[PDB]
């Protein structure tokens, strides 16, 4: 006999003129009751009333569509009403809004222009759902170097998901880069710089080796360089490579020496081949007292007398530690009703685990203190049995910490990197808790993980019911994507952990991946446990460049082919990678797209709204305890399920026991036909049902690499951001 | 601000007393803005440490003061809406506004320490704020009101002054006519109107005596209760009647017979609520320009 | 040599709470207030963990 | 106040930036009124002596 318990995964950010999702559920006896989620403004009134009806074990999680709102920012009630036959329940909240924006990027034709040229440029439009987006813009302009609007077009009907215009540049070179800015009707300005410069290219560049990380025990370092020219051609030449220590001992505020030791290194490189050089540290003074370390290089040539330079590793900084170890699979939560365990990766210095380094696993306030050593990967898989205090620190260290390896340090410090953690067990008074075992590693895509999670019934079932099921989740995107469930009948008093779940990672999933699973009791008790999963960006909509290779018959009939659908358009970009070779790129990637994403994670809560308050503390709470033991009623601070809600950013509404009954304190207180370069093609394109059947203007002997930007947009599916490829 | 309301409704006012009063108004407002919360409460608080709290009854008072501020001067609606979300957060699982004690001195609060009474006062204040009689907040409030109402009616005793006064006030502003004629009957039976003598109280000895000498912590709410009920008494949207308004005039006579005129009183609660009474009664009893007549 | 040490504060249920002491004389005292002693298998001293 | 003059003369202004600016205006004004003199000056003063 179970009281109807109901629980909802419903995000507390209501948007404007879009669609997102939230989930719901019920159980326990009787399901012939209606529920109703009435989203209403906290001030005024904006009617968005959701009535719902279903049965138990039915979490129908569907994407809602929100219309536009009135104001800029405000929170809004959501009274959910639960009508028992013996009782009546309701609960409201404050669902907060967020002024959203379409998302943008401008695609730069080049970064070098001469007097009289014309810049070509594209844009992006998109929302949280990465279906392509068509919108007006009241505000566009390129900018001068002095802060002056340039290239305006007002409230334009972008139909293709992104418009590209051009702007004619001056025959009066006012030298400097430029900028664009944009805002929509709401008027939020956003900007996209782009280098626009000019000078003759140094026709080659230097490519050099160096140690990556630097640390304490250091005597000699490496250098190696090879000659280069256009098309990847070899070169002989000469060098004079000043490489220096800095930050002389003085106050060096221009009254004194600021340049510390300089060390120049010269040599010669063969015609075809390379040349090596070796350098040291003591002559540079790897001194304990210094500021950062700059490591720059240079090369001169033969038969014309020209130099090319590289500035490398401007702060090869030695650590105030010596190792580079860390955790790999480290948790913050556990229970005394579970012996938890994990793994740690030892690495020293540069990024190298070497075996044969015995160490000490040190669990304080666990009464657990074991040793281990380094495998070939320096990995150790500790394990802790646990019937110990609420919160505890965790550390595993090679060097003994009686006295702080370097003997006290009442002065400057230097130690082994000590991988330290503090985890707090989970509050579970029944101890029938929900446990999961995340696989925290290099996460793959196109897979389905066998995460073994464990289900504990301490106290078991007394009157209750037999049939039991749980609802695990397959979610990403900073929202709610996909879900599942597991069903397992209950014995009286068995609490086995032997359970695994399938969690596919195939498609429409972002780098963000957190889930939950939970379990409800009819005694007025429910239990849930979430975990985050460091998913990398595996593309959702397929985009994969493929090109007419280095190919003779350089006629225009050279059919590059990127994959795209029968239902899409695509933003195509032939471009020579010349200045973008001269300096490296600038996140010209969907990485930029993903970090562009506002509130990519549905986590957090603004300052003003805090939480809904409840009444749980006891009025007269003194010891009142006798029998085999005598003990006060003091406290404990630990995580709640309420805290899992505030973690996830979703809210929920139940008549059950979640918010722990924390007591309340007293007030007693503390002729050749050459063709134009660097753009064979510039045009949005409609993919046929077989990708892009291409005939793009091609030419031989352009001894150049040719990035191919192609970024497609499907209505039936969504966006598309391909990796470009060089053409030759 | 409430005497500014008074004088602006009396038709007696000058631009110079106006000027100085605006100065003091802005001064009090900015001083209060110094005392604003991270979350939107108001209290005597050591904030900028996340483990601190606000206040309930105090925050009812600041909300009504901001109401009058909007009624005269500039004031941010984001702040009042912040206060009201904090109100919503401060309610129970299913009950109504508890009493989160973090105050310096409890002398100022004229109440029976009951969450339901706190809820009643804040919710009728919010009834002055523009929203419906069926808002979820006023709705749960009304639930608490009805519970208190039954406990008071069929209970022989209900604190005999305070809870019943605020309840008559609340259900009066809800839209209840004849039930408030009923509480009128109950209270006029619990009256000391005399044919040839003016006075208004019972023998004044409390049931739960604290101190027993001078009645510490108890303002006694002598004119305060009668003023509350009279405030409820005057109100009728289209037009109040003749019986209610003439009885209102004569009890205004009796209560001004029971009030003084030195300027200010021994407290602030009975003061501000008597000021409410005088202001709106003067606005109601007469016009502002009709000044020529031979009766 | 008796000990009832539980490492955690270790009280389950509605409240989590540590151990603590009492202030009251015991049957083991009721020889001390006699002043004499004895040796026993019964359980007389308080369970001081 | 001088940027309020600026925006009120630019024709660029909004009622919300206006609202907040009025708040800060009144705040600075009342804070200055705290710092008024017996005689009508203004300074960093230890007056009432
Ligand atoms: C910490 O990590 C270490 C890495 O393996 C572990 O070190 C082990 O320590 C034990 C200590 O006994 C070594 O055992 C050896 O036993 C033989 C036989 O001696 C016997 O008599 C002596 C003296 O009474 C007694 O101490 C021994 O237990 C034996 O009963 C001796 O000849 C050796 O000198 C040494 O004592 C292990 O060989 C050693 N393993 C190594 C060196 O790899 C250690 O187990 C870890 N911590 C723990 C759990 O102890
Ligand atoms: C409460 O909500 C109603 C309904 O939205 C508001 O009444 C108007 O309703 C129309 C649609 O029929 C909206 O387009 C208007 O924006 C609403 N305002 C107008 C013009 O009256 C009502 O105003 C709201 N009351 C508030 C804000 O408290
Ligand atoms: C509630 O559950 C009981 C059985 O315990 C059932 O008899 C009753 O019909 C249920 N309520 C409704 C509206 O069905
Ligand atoms: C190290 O230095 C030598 C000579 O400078 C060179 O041959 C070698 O390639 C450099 N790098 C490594 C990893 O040995
Ligand atoms: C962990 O070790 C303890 C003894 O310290 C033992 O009682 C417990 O069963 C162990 N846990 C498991 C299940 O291995
Ligand atoms: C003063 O009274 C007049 C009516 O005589 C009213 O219109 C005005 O709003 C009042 N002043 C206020 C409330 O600032
Ligand atoms: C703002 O400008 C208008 C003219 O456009 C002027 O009349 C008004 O006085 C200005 N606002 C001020 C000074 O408060």
């Amino acid at each position: 006999s179970g009281k109807p318990q109901y629980m909802v995964l419903v995000p507390s950010l209501l948007h404007t003129e879009t669609t997102e999702k939230g989930c719901v559920l019920l159980s326990y006896l009787n399901e012939t009751v209606t529920v109703s989620a009435s989203l209403e403004s906290v001030r005024g009134n904006r009617s968005l009333f959701t009535d719902l009806e279903a049965e138990n074990d039915v979490l129908h999680c569907v994407a809602f569509a929100v219309p536009k709102s009135s104001s800029n920012e405000e929170v809004m009630f959501l009274t959910v009403q639960v009508k028992g036959p013996t009782q009546e329940f309701k609960k409201r909240t404050t669902v907060m809004v967020k002024n959203e924006d379409s998302l943008v990027f401008v695609q730069t034709d080049k970064s070098i222009y001469k007097p009289g040229q014309t810049v070509k440029f594209r844009v992006v439009s998109m929302d949280e759902n990465f279906h392509p987006l068509n919108e007006l813009i009241p505000l566009v302009y390129i900018q001068d170097p002095k802060g002056n609007r340039i290239a305006q077009w007002q409230s334009f009907q972008l139909e293709g998901g992104l418009k590209q215009f051009s702007f004619p540049l001056s025959s009066e070179p006012f030298q400097g880069s430029y900028k664009v800015v944009v805002q929509k009707k709401s008027g939020g300005r956003t900007e996209h710089p782009f280098t626009v410069e000019e000078f003759v290219l140094p026709k080659f560049e230097v490519q050099v080796t160096v140690p990556k990380i630097i640390t304490i025990l250091e005597e000699e370092m490496n250098v190696s360089v090879c000659g280069l020219y256009t098309y990847g051609k070899p070169v002989p030449g000469h060098v004079t490579v000043s490489i220096c220590r800095k930050y002389s001992d003085a106050s060096d505020c221009h009254g004194e020496d600021s340049q510390a030791f300089c060390e120049k290194f010269s040599g010669q490189l063969n015609s075809h081949g390379c040349f090596y050089q070796q350098v040291k540290t003591k002559v540079f003074q790897l001194k304990r007292k210094e500021y950062e370390m700059k490591l720059h290089t240079e090369a001169q040539i033969q038969e014309e007398g020209t130099v090319v330079e590289l500035t490398g590793r401007q702060s090869s900084e030695i650590t105030r530690t010596i190792t580079k170890l860390s955790f790999v699979k480290v948790d913050s939560h556990f229970r005394q009703g579970i012996p938890f365990f994990g793994q740690v990766r030892l690495v020293d210095g540069k990024g190298v685990p070497i075996p044969n380094k015995v160490i000490f696993i040190r669990g304080n306030e666990a009464n657990y203190y074991s040793n281990a050593t380094t495998d070939e990967h320096g990995l150790v898989q500790f394990s802790i049995n646990t019937t110990n205090v609420m919160g505890t620190s965790l550390t595993v260290r090679v060097n003994y910490k009686d006295r702080s390896p370097c003997y006290g340090y009442q002065w400057v410090s230097e130690e082994h990197e000590e991988a330290h953690h503090t985890a707090y067990l989970v509050f579970s008074p029944s101890k029938s808790f929900v446990h999961l075992e995340p696989m925290s590693h290099e996460l793959p895509c196109g897979h389905t993980q066998t995460v073994q999670a464990h289900y504990i019934l301490n106290g078991g079932t007394l009157l209750g019911l037999k049939k039991l099921s749980f609802y695990y989740l397959i979610m990403a995107k900073g929202g709610i994507v996909r879900t599942g469930t597991h069903g397992l009948l209950v014995k009286q008093e068995d609490m086995k952990g032997h359970f695994s779940i399938s969690i596919p990672v195939k498609s429409d999933i972002a780098p963000v991946a957190r889930l939950l699973i939970y379990a409800v009791l009819p005694t007025g008790d429910v239990i849930g446990d979430s975990a985050k999963y460091d998913v990398e960006n595996c593309l959702a909509n397929k985009v994969d460049l493929s090109f007419s290779p280095s190919q003779s018959l350089p006629a225009s009939h050279a059919h590059l082919r990127v994959t795209a659908a029968p239902q899409s358009v695509c933003a195509l970009r032939a471009v020579d990678q010349s200045v973008l070779l001269m300096k490296p790129d600038a996140e010209l990637s969907a990485s930029s797209v993903y970090n562009l994403l506002p509130e990519k994670d549905l986590t957090g809560f603004p300052g003003p709204l805090n939480d809904q308050d409840n009444e749980d503390c006891i009025n007269r709470h003194n010891v009142y305890i006798n029998g085999i033991t005598y003990t006060p009623v003091s406290s404990t601070n630990e995580k709640d399920m309420y805290s899992f809600l505030e973690d996830m950013g979703l809210k929920a509404f139940t008549n059950s026991k979640i918010r722990k009954p924390k007591m309340c304190p007293q007030l007693q207180q503390y002729t050749v036909r050459k063709y134009f370069p660097e753009t064979w093609i510039w045009d949005l394109v409609v993919v046929n049902s077989a990708g892009v059947a291409e005939v793009g203007v091609t030419v031989p002997d352009t001894i150049t690499e040719w990035k191919a930007g192609a970024f497609c947009l499907s209505e039936d599916a969504g966006l598309g951001i391909s990796s470009t490829a060089s053409l030759r | 601000i409430y005497v500014l309301d008074y004088l602006n409704e009396t038709q007696q006012l000058t631009p110079e007393i106006k000027s100085k009063a605006i100065g003091y108004l802005n001064t009090g407002y900015q001083r209060q803005l110094n005392y604003k919360h991270y979350d939107g409460s108001y209290s005597t608080f050591g904030e900028r440490y996340g483990r601190n709290q606000g206040n309930t009854w105090l925050t009812a008072f600041v909300l009504k003061t901001f109401a009058q501020a909007r009624a005269y001067i500039f004031i941010d609606e984001a702040h009042i809406t912040q206060a009201l979300i904090w109100l919503s957060q401060r309610q129970k699982d299913n009950g109504c506004f508890r009493s989160s004690g973090s105050l310096l001195n409890n002398a100022i609060k004229g109440g029976v320490e009951d969450e339901v009474t706190l809820s009643a006062y804040i919710t009728i204040a919010l009834l002055e704020i523009p929203l419906t009689v069926t808002h979820p907040v006023v709705r749960n409030a009304l639930f608490c009101l009805e519970s208190a109402w039954k406990t008071a009616q069929e209970g022989d005793h209900g604190s005999h002054v305070y809870t019943k006064a605020l309840l008559a006030y609340a259900f009066a502003l809800a839209g209840n006519q004849d039930k408030r004629k009923e509480v009128l009957k109950s209270l006029n039976e619990e009256a000391v109107k005399k044919d040839n003598s003016v006075h208004w109280e019972r023998p004044q000895k409390p049931k739960a005596p604290v101190g027993h000498f001078y009645e510490p912590q108890a303002p006694s709410a002598e004119v305060e209760m009668t003023s509350y009920v009279l405030l409820a008494y005057l109100t009728a949207q289209p037009a109040p009647t003749s019986e209610d308004l003439t009885s209102a005039t004569n009890i205004v006579k009796w209560i001004t017979k029971q009030q003084n005129a030195q300027g200010g009183f021994s407290s602030t609660q009975d003061t501000v609520v008597a000021l409410h009474a005088l202001s709106k009664y003067g606005a109601a009893t007469f016009t502002r320009t009709g000044k020529a007549a031979q009766v």
